[PDB]
Formats: structure tokens, C-alpha cells, sequence
């Protein structure tokens, strides 16, 4: 039962957990046209204040 | 959890997590306290 | 002594295997093919021997065959190819068990073609895999034996074989992961950037350095020969599966991460071997206790067997970290007996699997009112697994107890206290093997058993095989002299060249 | 000292004739006898 | 004519994107006289033509470098490789559309012009010294790929998909528009790389600004992690010869802007944008491998996919030694042939049954081995093993990303290949494993075993080429080494 449970959930925690990763991420693009003009001028903007600071 | 338990291995606590929570801690317990207790026994 | 001869060898069925996809038409089951495969793989193995005899010498403790080409000007990959003392019975092992597997693949049907194409492609890899002396081409022949393998055990095995595949090709990505960071690592410090094998056994290196070395070495060589902490793939590997394949599986599959597993942490770094000795030792008695008390409680026919597979290659890892010449020359005949043992074991398991549909412990329970030669096979190849003197197993556990026994800086507690948990290892080993033939024969005959599925009696096909598995076997546990002189003078280096390394 | 080399030589050309001869016995997997393609499934 | 002002002008290094306008000329002109009766002598002249154009850079390869249309062009072997490139892409986007187009509706000389069009802005692009010659050949590729969205006439996922890539495309373009006036404006007046290049060595808050304002532009081409939220979109709805000339040719003509740019303008601020390009990858490859995981539909997939490969190429981009561009040329020259051969079996696939979803995939290994076989061969290449050239290309990266200096980007390029080979081997498992009495519909009566109708002998023998290319180049690349290597030292 040790064999079968503790030692064998590890694994598949760490699938369940990359899948659930991947739902996610792949739940952030919902449609929206300008949303991505947005995030396009936000990662702009956040290259420039990370580059400097 | 169905197909463990059908012949001369049939018991009540088998599913428990109360029972195989400590029985797991107990033998990593074991097993990291043989393996400190061999590494620093050896080699003196 | 200036013809290419291995080369040539792990070539062949490569090209053979073309003429798999062309077959002029048989109008039948696929009856030429494996024809034609099996006279492939005999005269492959009749290439083998015919080059064994020969040009190997027992003298020289070095390679006998040296043949190096340049591939191309760029990195350092270079077609380098050399035998050593401890790798040549593991060729003519490995031509052996696969021509005897291509031989017991008699009842396919379900596309043979590709079966048998995977089957040449997979044979050419391991000897691919024993015979290079590269590390950038090692890494390519060890990741050559990803695809077929998992491709043939995802097209057939049991049931919810669909999580099992998956599983254990994520788990050979993640055993390739480490291999090429671990062998550019060592390639990367200092110069000679070029990747020949005889230059990377002579740099040094810090301290610190060689133990994230080792640990990158010790991860993925633990990932690939079962510990207790990474062996949960090996259920699902070995007994969701069918013979022919499960012959190549359970026999150099394994000794291919163990052979790799002495030739780079004795040879190439020695120093940080013995600061994880004491780790591997203890590792390998709780690996021998585990299996049989994991497989004593196990219902399944085959991971009861598989389990078996931990518990023999657990011996390797206790004679592996010995620090003696019979401790390391014990190592590789413990090898080749494990997999001559179960290769016959599991291939009568696959066997008989086809007259009982059922693979449950409780229901067997007539089988052997009917045949009597199935009963007789499996009785033998048991005793020859368990303790018997007769076969080579009891020989290679003799030396590793005899080469563990007069060890050095283990004095007072760890030898006696290794030795005792050894000696309950091989008390709790045989009970499950004694008890699935005590349930699965000896009884009463069952009535629904007969009538749901009929048996019928062996082949005299099927008893030539056990007879031809079991006979080696025999051979080098009444003489343990004939595989000693192969590799004595290599484990002799070997073993001088790690005491010269280590200190006091 | 018994040499591996001259009992290989002499016991592999009988191992190799074997092959064949007992490729052609067969009797079980002939008439019907087994209902499935020949893999577990 | 007089020789001293043609000796001056150097008019000898455009030869093929001559040949090739040429030949735009002809095919517009057969198609407006003669019509639709024409469309079986007209993609094999452009072939032709093609052909014609990528054999006569042979002489052009033995000659000095030296600069053309004082000071406007630069001829050297790496802009030959990378329009024999384009044109290797060009002529496999031929080959796959001549049965596509037709089968879609619309005319394929007007398609083949825009076509011919965006290869000869890719000829031009492959050099592009000057900065408005980058602006002009950059801005052709865009509206090329603005009119190449559009073409399923009133279908709707394209016209929905055109209408977001051209607000990501123009806002790109105006922010890249103004990066480029602000590095025109930090000099004194000059518009060539090299006169620009010596007086920007004070290190100015401005550099860095335009220099980001310039890789914002140059990062949505490459499509990496922070402009990626256009691709997802635009690769399902266009039309599929479309996204295959798109996913090689336009990427492969952004990196070798980015490379010349780069090269030809910062040799004083590489420190500032190595960090902004290992960041790039690790995001860009994490998100790649773990976001194509759960996406159920195949060109999704591939779009995805398309990304997540998209990063390994940035590791030698990221390091500063001679051997980390010939990685990147070796990758993008095995990545032509994986993903002409992934786009040919999709095509294939969706021309013969319809949809082309990932659970329809069961049931290939009885109708039509060799579509499974090279789709099988193409993604194993695709996915790493050691028999194919993917996994060569892959281990001379990860030994230069060793070799320089950059352990951790290899360890997580290995761990992301690792991650995605789960989801590279899933249409293998739907493919050769599926059992009968397991297949969906629409499988179990396939008509069109054999090919004898309209041109798809050149649609079978071009999958054929592909499968033994990739099959060859595998285990002989010897003389492909030594090309590669014999272009990379000039680049300082
Ligand atoms: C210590 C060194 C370790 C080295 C090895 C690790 C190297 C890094 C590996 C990279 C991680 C991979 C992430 C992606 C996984 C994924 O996609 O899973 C998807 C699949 C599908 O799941 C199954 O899929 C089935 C459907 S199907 O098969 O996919 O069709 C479904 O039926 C079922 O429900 C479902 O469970 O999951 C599995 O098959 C489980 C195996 C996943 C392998 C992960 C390896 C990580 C191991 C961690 C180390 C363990 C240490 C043990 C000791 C403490
Ligand atoms: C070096 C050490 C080597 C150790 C080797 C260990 C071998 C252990 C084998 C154990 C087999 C157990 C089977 C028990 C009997 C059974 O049920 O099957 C009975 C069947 C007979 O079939 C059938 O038997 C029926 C009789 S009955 O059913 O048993 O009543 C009969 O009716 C019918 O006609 C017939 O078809 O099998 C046979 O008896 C075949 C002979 C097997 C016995 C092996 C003899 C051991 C010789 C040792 C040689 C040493 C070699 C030294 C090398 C240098
Ligand atoms: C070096 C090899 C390492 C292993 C790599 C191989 C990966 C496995 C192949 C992919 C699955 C292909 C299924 C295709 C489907 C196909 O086309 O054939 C389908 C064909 C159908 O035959 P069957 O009689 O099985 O048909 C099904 C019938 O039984 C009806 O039920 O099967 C064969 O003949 C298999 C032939 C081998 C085909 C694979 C050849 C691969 C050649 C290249 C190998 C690599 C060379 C590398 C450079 C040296
Ligand atoms: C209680 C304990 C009892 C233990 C007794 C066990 C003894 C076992 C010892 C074996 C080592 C033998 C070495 C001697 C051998 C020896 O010294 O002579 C070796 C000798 C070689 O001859 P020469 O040296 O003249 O040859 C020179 C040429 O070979 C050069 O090419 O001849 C052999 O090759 C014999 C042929 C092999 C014969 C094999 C016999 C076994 C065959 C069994 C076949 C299977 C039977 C299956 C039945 C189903
Ligand atoms: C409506 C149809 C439009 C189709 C395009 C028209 C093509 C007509 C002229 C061919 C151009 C190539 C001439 C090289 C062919 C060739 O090598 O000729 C030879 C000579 C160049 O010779 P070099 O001085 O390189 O000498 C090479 C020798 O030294 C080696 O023996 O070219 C001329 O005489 C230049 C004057 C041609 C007239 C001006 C043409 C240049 C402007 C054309 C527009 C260029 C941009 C076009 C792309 C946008
Ligand atoms: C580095 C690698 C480069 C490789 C590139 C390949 C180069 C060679 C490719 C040739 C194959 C193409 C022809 C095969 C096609 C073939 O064999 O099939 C014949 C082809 C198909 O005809 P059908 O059979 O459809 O004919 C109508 C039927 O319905 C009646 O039977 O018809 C042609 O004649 C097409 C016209 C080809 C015209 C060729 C060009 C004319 C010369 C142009 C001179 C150009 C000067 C330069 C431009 C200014
Ligand atoms: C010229 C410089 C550039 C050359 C580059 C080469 C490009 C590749 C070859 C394409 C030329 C055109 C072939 C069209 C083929 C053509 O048009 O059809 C020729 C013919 C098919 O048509 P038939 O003449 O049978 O049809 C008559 C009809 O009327 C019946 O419906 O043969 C085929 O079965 C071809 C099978 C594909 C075979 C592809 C092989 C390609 C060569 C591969 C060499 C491999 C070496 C392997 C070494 C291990
Ligand atoms: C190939 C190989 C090898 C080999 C070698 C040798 C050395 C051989 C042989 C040897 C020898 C020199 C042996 C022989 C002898 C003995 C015998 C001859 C035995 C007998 C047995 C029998 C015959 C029986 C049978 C049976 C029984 C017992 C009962 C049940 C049933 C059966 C059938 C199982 C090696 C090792 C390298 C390893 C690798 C592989
Ligand atoms: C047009 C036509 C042809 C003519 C087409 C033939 C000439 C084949 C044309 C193939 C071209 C020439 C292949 C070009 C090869 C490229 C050099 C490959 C390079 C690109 C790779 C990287 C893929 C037929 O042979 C035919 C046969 C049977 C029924 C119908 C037809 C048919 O309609």
C-alpha cells in the first residue's frame, strides 16, 4: 500500500499540477483584439523599467 | 483499492490513510536514519 | 585484423531490415518474414561468434578490437568502436537472447511487419549501445532505444496500457535528460575538448566538481536501474506487456544501465565513488528487502515476477560498491545469470498466459491435472531462480558475499550489519516464488476452469528454447572459470586502479 | 584452465542446424486451438 | 549605356530578384490573356523560374564582397543562404497550394503573384542595409502577409483573424516606425549601420529606448513571448499553404534582420540585450512547451508548437561566439524541411477528408500508409530522435549553449523538449496505435487511395523529397557543416 500510493502519487501530482499549469495559461486568450495591443504595449513599457532599474 | 483485496490478504485497514500515513512516515523514518546512521558509521 | 567487424555487425540489421517493407507476396500470415528474420538473426549471431573466436585475445587488458573513423570535423562525434574484458560475453548474450525472442515470436498476426521491422531496428541498438566508445554517440545509441520499445508496448499489452506508455517514455526522457549535461560537464573542464575515451579518465578535476558530477551520474543511473525511490515505472513497464517483447525488457535492458553504471563511475571518476559506497550498499539491501515484501503481497502473475528483477539486480548494486576484484567480477555473471533466468522465466509466463485467459492467482488452480510439461518448465527455471548451486545464481551471490566479506574501511558494524539484512533478504526472496506454485498447481481440479477456456499440452517447439535458455546456466555455475578469464585481468586493473585511488 | 573458444566453435553449428528443424515443429497454433490475434489486448 | 556608371552602380548582385519580377510579369500577363484555362503550365514555369533564380547564385557565391547601390546592398553568403532558404520555402508553399488553391475556389495566378511578391521582399529583406530599404522590404512582407489572410472570400475565421493580425501588425509597425525615426534622430544624419555605429558609443537613456522600440518590432516578426498573442488566432483561420509560407519564411526573414541589424548597429550594448533575450527564451519556451500540452485542435498545436521551437533559436542569439549563429543556421535550415513536411501531411490530410482534428486521427494505418509513415517520420524529426536531424540540430545547440557559458538555458531547453515530447508523440499515438472498431467517422470510406486527378503527383513526390530529406540529412551532414561554417566568420 506504501508502494502503491505514497511513492506512486508523486509523479502524478506533478502531471496533475502541469496540466492544471497548462490549463491556465492556455485560459488566457480569451479573444479580445486590442487586449493583446495592450499586453503588446505593456511588455513595451516593462522592458524599458526593468532596462533601466 | 478493488483488486488488492480477494484471496488470504484480506484485512480492515487497508484504504485507511490514517494507518498507511504513519506506516509510510515510519518506514522513510527508518530508512533515512539507516542510511545518516551508515554514512556516518562508515569510514571511522 | 584490418576488416571492420562490429561495424559491420550493428549494420546489418539495419539494412536488413528494408527488405521487411518489400516482401513478395506470401497470401498467408506473414510466415516468410519472420523466415526471413530468423535467418537474419542466426546469421548475425553466427557473425558474432565467428569474430568472438578469433580475433579476441585474453591477454591483452585493454581493447583487442580498435576501430576508429572520423565521422566528421566538427564536434567530436567519431564512430570509435572497442571491446573490452567485461563487454563481450555481454554481446554474445545480447546476439542470443534476441535470436531466441525473434525464434518464441511464432503466434503474430496483428501486423508482423512493423513488428518485425522494430524488432531488427531494436537489435541493432544494442549492440549499438555495448560497442561504442564515444560519449556524445553513447548518448545517441542509449536515446536510439526510446521509440521502438515504447512503440511496441503502446500497438499491444494489457489493459490501460495507453497510462503505462506514456509513463515510461516520460520516464526515459527524464533518464536522457541528465546524460548530456553529465557528459559535457566532464568534456568542458580545461582543454582537450575533443571526446575520446581514453582522454577522460586521465583529467582532473576538483573535489566539489566530481561530486555534482557523480550525483548528475548517480540521478539518472538511478532513474534507469530501479531503486526504491524511482522504481514505480517498472510495474507498469513489465507487466503490461507481451513475451517477445517482455524478453528483451527483462534481459540486457537492464544490465545496458548497469554495465554504464561500473564503466563510468569506477573508471572515470573514482574518487567520489567511494564517498557514495556506503549509499549504493545500503540502497541495495533495502532495493533486495523491498522487492519481496512488494511482490509477496502482489495478486498479478507478472509484476510478481518483475518484482524479481529489483531483487536481483539488487545483488548488483550491493557488489557493484565491493571494492574487490571478486566482488566486481561477481557482478557481471550475477548479471548474465539474472537475465538468462528471466528471460525463460518470462517467456513462460507469456506462454502460458495464452491457455488462461485469467491472470489471477485464485481461479488457477487445476492447470496442472492436464499438462505436465509446463509444470515441469516452470518448476525448473524456479529452482533455478531462487537459491539452486547447480545454476550460476548461488555462485554470483557466493562471490559477492565472499568479495564483500574481506573489504576494507567497513571493519566493525557494516559488514556484519549488510551481511545480516543480505541474509533476510535471501530468507524473504524465495517465499513468494514458493507460493505462487503452490497456488497456482497444487490443488484440486477446478471444474469451470476447464470448461470456460481449454488448454492443450506443450510443443516440443516450446521445450527447445527453456532447453537452450537453461543449459548456459548450468554451464557456468558447475565451472565458474569460463567467464573469469574473459574479464580477469580488466577487473584487475580496474580494481588497482581504485585502491591506487583511494587512500589509507 | 578450460578455454571458451573450442567448446563455443564446437557447440554452435548444432545450435544453428536446431533452429530451423524445430522452427518447422509446430501443432498448436495450427487448426484453431486459441481464439485472438496472438498479443495479450 | 555607359560602363562608368554601370561599374559604379553595381547592378551585378540582384540577378534573381530580377529573374523572379520577371517572372511575375509573365505569370500576370498569361493570366490576364488567357484566364482560368492556363493553371496547368503556370506554377511549373514559376518553378522553373525558381529554379532558374537559386542556380545562378552559384557564380555568386566565388566573388569578394563588396557593396552595391553605394552603399544600399550587401552581398555576402549569409543573404544567399538565406534566399536559397526563401526560395526552398517558396517552392514547397508552390507545390502544396497548386491542389489547395484550386480546391478552394479562387484563381491561383493571383494568388501566385502575392506569392511571388512576398519571396521577392524576402531576396531583398535577406540583405537590407539601409534603414529605409528595412522599413520599405519590411513593410512589403507585411502587407503581403495583410492580403495573403484574406483569401477565403467571405469565410469567416479568416476575415476575423485579418482584421486582429493587421491592428497587432500596425500597432508593430508604429512602434517599430518610431524606434527607427529615434535612431536616426541619436545620430548626426546618417542612414547607413556603419555610419551609425561609430558615433553611438556614449551610452544614452535614448540608445536603450529606441532599442527597444526597434526589438519590439523586430520581436513581433521572430514572434516571441511578448508578441505572441497574435499567431494563435492567425494560424487557424488562414488558409493553410498561406500559414506554411508564413510559419518559415517570414520567421527566417525576421531573424536575419535582427542578426544584420543587430550586428550593424549595437557592437557596444550587447550585455543590455543578451539578459532581455535569455528572458525571452525562458519565458518564451516555458509558456510554449506548457500552454501546446492541453489545445485539442492540430494547427492549434502546431501553432503552439511553432512557438515553442521559436525559443530554442534565441540560445544562439543569446551567446557572443562564432559557433552560436551556425547553430541557429543549422536549426533554421532542418526546421525548413520539418516543417514543410508537418504542413504536406496536414494539407493531405485535411484535402483528402475535410476537418483535420486530432481525435479524428485514428484509423491511418489501414487507409493510407504512406501519409502516416511520412507524417510519423516528420514528427519524429520533429520531436528529437537521434536517427533524424532534429536531434543533430538540437545537440550542436546545446553544445554551444555549454560551450559559451549558458547552463541554465540548455537545462531548461532540455527540460522543455522533455515536457513537450508528451504532447509530439500524441498524434503518433493517434495514428499507429489505434485499434479497428476504435476510429470516429468519416475514416471507413476513403475513395482516393490512388492520385490520378489534377496534379497530385507533384503534391506526393514533393512529401517524398521531404521524407528523404529529412531521412538523409540525419545521419549525412557532412558537407551541410561546412556550408554552414563557411558563412558564419564573417559576421564579427
Ligand atoms: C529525480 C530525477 C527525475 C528525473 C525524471 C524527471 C525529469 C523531468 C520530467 C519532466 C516532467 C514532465 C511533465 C509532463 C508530464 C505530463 O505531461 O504527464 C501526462 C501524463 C498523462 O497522464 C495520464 O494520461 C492518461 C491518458 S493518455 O495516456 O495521456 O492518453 C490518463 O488515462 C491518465 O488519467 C493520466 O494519468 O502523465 C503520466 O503519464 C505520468 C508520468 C508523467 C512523467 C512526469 C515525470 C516527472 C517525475 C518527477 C520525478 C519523480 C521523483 C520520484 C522520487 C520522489
Ligand atoms: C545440477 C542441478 C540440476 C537441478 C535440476 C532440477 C530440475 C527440477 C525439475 C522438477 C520437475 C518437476 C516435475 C514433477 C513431475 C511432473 O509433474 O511432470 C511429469 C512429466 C512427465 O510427463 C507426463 O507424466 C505423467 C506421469 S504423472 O503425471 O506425473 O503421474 C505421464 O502419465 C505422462 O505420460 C507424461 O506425459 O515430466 C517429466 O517427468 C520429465 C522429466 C522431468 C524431471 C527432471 C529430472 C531431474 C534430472 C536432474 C538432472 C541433473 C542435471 C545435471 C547436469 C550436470
Ligand atoms: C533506425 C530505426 C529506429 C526506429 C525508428 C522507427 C520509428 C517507427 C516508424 C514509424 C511508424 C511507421 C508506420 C508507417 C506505416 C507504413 O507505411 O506501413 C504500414 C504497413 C502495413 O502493414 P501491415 O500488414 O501491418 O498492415 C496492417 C494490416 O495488418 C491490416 O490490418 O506496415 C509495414 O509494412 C510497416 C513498414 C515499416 C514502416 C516504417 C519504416 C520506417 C523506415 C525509416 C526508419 C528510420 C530510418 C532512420 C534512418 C536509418
Ligand atoms: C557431481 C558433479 C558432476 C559434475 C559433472 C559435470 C561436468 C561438466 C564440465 C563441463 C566443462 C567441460 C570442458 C570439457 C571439454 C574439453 O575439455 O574438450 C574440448 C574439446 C576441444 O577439442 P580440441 O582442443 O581438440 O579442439 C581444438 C579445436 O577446437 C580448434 O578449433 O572438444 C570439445 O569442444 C568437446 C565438444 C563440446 C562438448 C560439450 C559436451 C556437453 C554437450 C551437451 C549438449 C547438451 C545436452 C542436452 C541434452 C538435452
Ligand atoms: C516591367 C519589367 C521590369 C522587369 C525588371 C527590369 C530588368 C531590366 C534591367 C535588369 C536589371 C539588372 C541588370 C543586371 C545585368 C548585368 O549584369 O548587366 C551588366 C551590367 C553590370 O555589370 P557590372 O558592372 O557588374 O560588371 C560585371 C562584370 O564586371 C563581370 O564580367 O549591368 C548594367 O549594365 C547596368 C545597367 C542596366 C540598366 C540599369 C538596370 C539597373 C536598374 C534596374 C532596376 C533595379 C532594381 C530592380 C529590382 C527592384
Ligand atoms: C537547387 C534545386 C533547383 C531545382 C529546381 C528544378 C528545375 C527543373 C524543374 C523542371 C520541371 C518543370 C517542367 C516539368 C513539367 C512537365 O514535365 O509536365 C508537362 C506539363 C504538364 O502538362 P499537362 O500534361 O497538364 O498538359 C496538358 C494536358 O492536359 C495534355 O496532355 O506541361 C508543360 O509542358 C508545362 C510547361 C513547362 C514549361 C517549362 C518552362 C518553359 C521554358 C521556360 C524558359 C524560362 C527562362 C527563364 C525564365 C525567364
Ligand atoms: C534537376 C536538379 C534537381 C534534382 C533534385 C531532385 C528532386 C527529386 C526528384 C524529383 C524529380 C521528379 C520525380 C517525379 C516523379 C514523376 O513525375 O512520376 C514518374 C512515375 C509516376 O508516373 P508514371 O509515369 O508511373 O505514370 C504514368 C501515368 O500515366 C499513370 O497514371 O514514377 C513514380 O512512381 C514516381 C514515384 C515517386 C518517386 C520519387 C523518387 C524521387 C527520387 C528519390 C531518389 C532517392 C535516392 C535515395 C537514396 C537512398
Ligand atoms: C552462448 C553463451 C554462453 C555459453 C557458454 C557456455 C559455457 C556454454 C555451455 C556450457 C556447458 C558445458 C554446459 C553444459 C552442460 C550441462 C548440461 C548438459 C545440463 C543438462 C541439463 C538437461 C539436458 C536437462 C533438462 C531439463 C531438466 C533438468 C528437467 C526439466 C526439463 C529440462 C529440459 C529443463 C556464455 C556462457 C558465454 C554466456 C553468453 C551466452
Ligand atoms: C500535371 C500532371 C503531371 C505532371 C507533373 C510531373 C511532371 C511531376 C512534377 C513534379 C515536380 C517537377 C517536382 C519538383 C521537385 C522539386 C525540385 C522538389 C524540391 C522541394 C522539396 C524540398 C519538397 C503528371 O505526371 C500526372 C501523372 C498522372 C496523372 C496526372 C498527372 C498530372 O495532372
Amino acid at each position: 500500500e506504501v508502494d502503491y500510493n505514497v511513492v506512486d502519487g508523486v509523479v502524478n501530482l506533478t502531471g496533475f499540477v502541469t496540466m492544471v499549469t497548462g490549463e491556465g495559461l492556455k485560459y488566457l486568450q480569451n479573444g479580445r483584439a486590442q487586449f493583446y495591443a495592450l499586453i503588446v504595449l505593456l511588455a513595451v513599457l516593462g522592458f524599458v523599467i526593468f532596462s533601466v532599474q | 483499492a478493488t483488486d488488492f483485496n480477494r484471496g488470504i490478504m484480506k484485512f480492515d485497514g487497508a484504504d485507511s490513510p490514517a494507518m498507511i500515513a504513519i506506516s509510510a512516515v515510519l518506514i522513510l523514518g527508518f530508512i533515512a536514519g539507516l542510511i545518516w546512521w551508515a554514512l556516518h558509521t562508515a569510514y571511522a | 585484423s584490418t576488416f571492420p567487424w562490429l561495424t559491420t555487425i550493428i549494420l546489418f540489421p539495419i539494412v536488413a531490415a528494408l527488405a521487411i517493407p518489400f516482401i513478395p507476396d506470401p497470401t498467408g500470415k506473414g510466415r516468410p518474414i519472420r523466415w526471413y528474420a530468423l535467418a537474419v538473426g542466426l546469421i548475425d549471431f553466427a557473425l558474432i561468434v565467428y569474430a568472438f573466436t578469433n580475433f579476441y585475445d585474453l591477454n591483452t587488458p585493454g581493447m583487442q578490437l580498435w576501430e576508429s573513423y572520423d565521422w566528421i570535423p566538427e564536434i567530436g562525434l567519431r564512430w570509435s568502436v572497442g571491446a573490452d574484458g567485461l563487454s563481450m560475453p555481454l554481446i554474445l548474450l545480447t546476439g542470443f537472447i534476441t535470436t531466441l525472442a525473434i525464434l518464441a515470436a511464432w503466434p503474430v498476426t496483428l501486423k508482423p511487419r512493423l513488428f518485425y521491422f522494430l524488432m531488427l531496428a531494436m537489435y541493432g541498438g544494442q549492440i549499438a549501445v555495448f560497442a561504442v566508445q564515444d560519449m556524445l554517440v553513447f548518448f545517441l545509441a542509449w536515446e536510439l532505444e526510446l521509440i521502438p520499445v515504447y512503440l511496441l508496448l503502446a500497438i499491444w499489452g494489457g489493459h490501460k496500457r495507453q497510462y503505462a506508455a506514456t509513463k515510461f517514455i516520460l520516464y526515459t526522457a527524464g533518464s536522457s535528460l541528465f546524460i548530456l549535461v553529465a557528459g559535457l560537464a566532464m568534456a568542458f573542464y580545461g582543454d582537450t575538448v575533443s571526446f575520446d575515451m581514453q582522454t577522460l579518465a586521465a583529467k582532473d578535476y576538483a573535489l566539489g566538481f566530481q561530486l555534482l558530477v557523480y550525483a548528475g551520474f548517480l540521478v539518472a543511473y538511478g532513474v534507469k536501474l530501479p531503486i526504491v525511490p524511482l522504481h514505480t515505472w517498472l510495474p507498469d513497464a513489465h507487466g503490461e506487456a507481451t513475451a517477445p517483447v517482455h524478453m528483451l525488457l527483462a534481459g540486457i535492458l537492464l544490465k545496458m544501465g548497469g554495465y554504464a553504471l561500473i564503466r563510468m563511475n569506477v573508471d572515470m571518476l573514482p574518487a567520489a565513488h567511494a564517498k557514495f559506497a556506503p549509499v549504493l550498499v545500503i540502497l541495495g539491501v533495502v532495493n533486495i528487502i523491498y522487492a519481496a515484501l512488494t511482490s509477496y503481497a502482489q495478486r498479478n502473475l507478472k509484476r510478481k515476477i518483475a518484482y524479481s528483477s529489483i531483487s536481483h539486480i539488487g545483488f548488483v548494486l550491493i557488489g557493484i560498491a565491493s571494492f574487490t576484484n571478486l566482488g566486481m567480477s561477481g557482478a557481471v555473471l550475477q548479471m548474465v545469470s539474472h537475465g538468462l533466468i528471466g528471460a525463460s522465466l518470462f517467456f513462460l509466463v507469456g506462454a502460458t498466459y495464452d491457455r488462461t485467459h485469467t491472470l489471477i492467482l485464485e481461479e488457477m488452480g487445476g492447470v496442472g491435472q492436464k499438462m505436465k510439461k509446463i509444470f515441469a518448465m516452470f518448476t525448473a527455471c524456479s529452482l533455478a531462480s531462487l537459491a539452486l548451486p547447480g545454476m550460476s545464481g548461488f555462485v554470483a551471490e557466493l562471490m559477492v558475499f565472499i568479495g564483500f566479506a574481506t573489504s576494507d574501511a567497513y571493519s566493525l558494524p557494516f559488514r556484519v550489519i549488510v551481511v545480516f539484512l543480505a541474509a533476510v533478504g535471501v530468507i524473504l526472496t524465495p517465499i513468494y516464488l514458493l507460493s505462487m506454485l503452490r497456488e497456482i498447481f497444487y490443488g484440486p481440479e477446478n471444474k469451470e476452469l476447464v470448461e470456460h477456456e481449454a488448454l492443450v499440452d506443450a510443443e516440443p517447439r516450446e521445450v527447445f528454447i527453456i532447453a537452450c535458455l537453461l543449459v548456459p546456466i548450468i554451464g557456468i555455475g558447475l565451472y565458474p572459470k569460463l567467464l573469469t578469464q574473459i574479464y580477469d585481468a580488466t577487473t584487475g586493473q580496474v580494481i588497482a586502479r581504485a585502491r591506487e585511488v583511494l587512500p589509507t | 584452465v578450460i578455454s571458451v573458444k573450442p567448446i563455443l566453435l564446437a557447440m554452435t553449428p548444432v545450435f544453428i542446424l536446431l533452429c530451423l528443424f524445430f522452427g518447422t515443429r509446430n501443432g498448436f497454433y495450427d487448426t484453431d486451438q486459441y481464439h485472438g490475434n496472438g498479443s495479450a489486448h | 549605356d555607359l560602363v562608368t556608371l554601370a561599374g559604379q552602380l553595381n547592378a551585378g548582385t540582384i540577378l534573381p530578384e530580377t529573374i523572379l519580377i520577371v517572372t511575375l510579369l509573365v505569370v500576370l500577363l498569361a493570366d490576364l490573356i488567357q484566364g482560368r484555362q492556363a493553371d496547368r503550365w503556370t506554377p511549373y514555369f514559376a518553378i522553373v523560374g525558381l529554379g532558374g533564380a537559386i542556380a545562378t547564385m552559384i557564380p555568386l557565391w566565388t566573388q569578394p564582397a563588396t557593396i552595391s547601390f553605394f552603399g544600399s546592398f550587401i552581398s555576402d553568403h549569409l543573404s544567399l543562404f538565406f534566399r536559397g532558404l526563401i526560395a526552398l520555402s517558396a517552392l514547397g508553399t508552390i507545390l502544396m497550394s497548386i491542389r489547395y488553391v484550386e480546391q478552394t475556389g479562387s484563381s491561383l495566378g493571383e494568388f501566385m503573384t502575392i506569392l511571388l511578391t512576398a519571396t521577392v521582399g524576402g531576396m531583398f529583406i535577406a540583405g537590407a542595409q539601409e534603414l529605409v530599404f528595412i522599413f520599405v522590404a519590411l513593410e512589403t512582407l507585411s502587407i503581403a502577409s495583410y492580403l495573403l489572410t484574406g483569401y477565403t472570400k467571405r469565410d469567416s475565421r479568416s476575415n476575423e483573424a485579418a482584421l486582429k493580425y493587421l491592428l497587432i501588425g500596425a500597432a508593430s509597425s508604429a512602434i517599430f516606425l518610431y524606434g527607427s525615426s529615434l535612431l536616426y534622430g541619436l545620430s548626426g544624419g546618417h542612414t547607413q549601420l556603419p555610419a551609425i555605429a561609430q558615433a553611438l558609443s556614449s551610452e544614452s537613456l535614448g540608445l536603450v529606448v529606441a532599442l527597444v522600440f526597434v526589438i519590439a518590432g523586430i520581436s513581433f516578426k521572430i514572434s516571441a513571448v511578448p508578441f505572441h498573442q497574435w499567431t494563435p488566432d492567425v494560424y487557424e483561420g488562414a488558409p493553410t499553404p498561406v500559414v506554411a509560407f508564413l510559419s518559415v519564411g517570414s520567421k527566417a526573414a525576421g531573424f536575419a534582420l535582427a542578426i544584420r541589424f543587430l550586428t550593424l548597429a549595437f557592437p557596444s550594448v550587447t550585455d543590455q540585450w543578451q539578459l532581455i533575450f535569455t528572458v525571452l527564451a525562458i519565458l518564451s519556451m516555458i509558456l510554449g512547451n506548457v500552454v501546446a500540452l492541453a489545445q485539442t485542435s492540430m494547427k492549434r498545436m502546431l501553432a503552439y508548437s511553432s512557438i515553442g521551437q521559436a525559443g530554442f533559436v534565441m540560445i544562439g542569439f543569446v551567446v557572443g561566439t562564432e559557433a552560436g549563429y551556425a547553430s541557429m543556421l543549422f536549426y533554421l535550415l532542418v526546421y525548413l524541411f520539418m516543417n514543410l513536411g508537418a504542413f504536406t501531411c496536414v494539407i493531405l490530410f485535411s484535402l483528402r477528408t475535410g476537418t483535420d482534428q486530432i481525435s479524428e486521427y485514428a484509423g491511418l494505418y489501414q487507409k493510407d500508409p504512406l501519409l502516416t509513415l511520412g507524417l510519423s517520420l516528420c514528427l519524429l524529426s520533429l520531436g528529437g530522435i537521434p536517427p533524424l536531424a532534429g536531434f543533430f540540430g538540437k545537440i550542436y545547440l546545446f553544445w554551444a549553449g555549454w560551450q559559451a557559458g549558458a547552463y541554465g538555458l540548455v537545462l531548461l531547453g532540455l527540460l522543455t523538449s522533455v515536457i513537450s515530447i508528451y504532447y509530439y508523440i500524441r498524434v503518433v499515438k493517434m495514428m499507429v496505435v489505434k485499434e479497428p472498431q476504435e476510429m470516429s467517422e468519416a475514416v471507413r470510406n476513403y475513395p482516393e487511395v490512388s492520385w490520378s486527378s489534377f496534379g497530385l503527383r507533384p503534391l506526393q513526390v514533393g512529401l517524398v523529397m521531404t521524407v528523404i530529406a529529412t531521412s538523409l540529412a540525419g545521419i549525412l551532414a557532412n558537407p551541410l557543416f561546412n556550408l554552414v561554417n563557411t558563412a558564419v566568420w564573417d559576421v564579427p
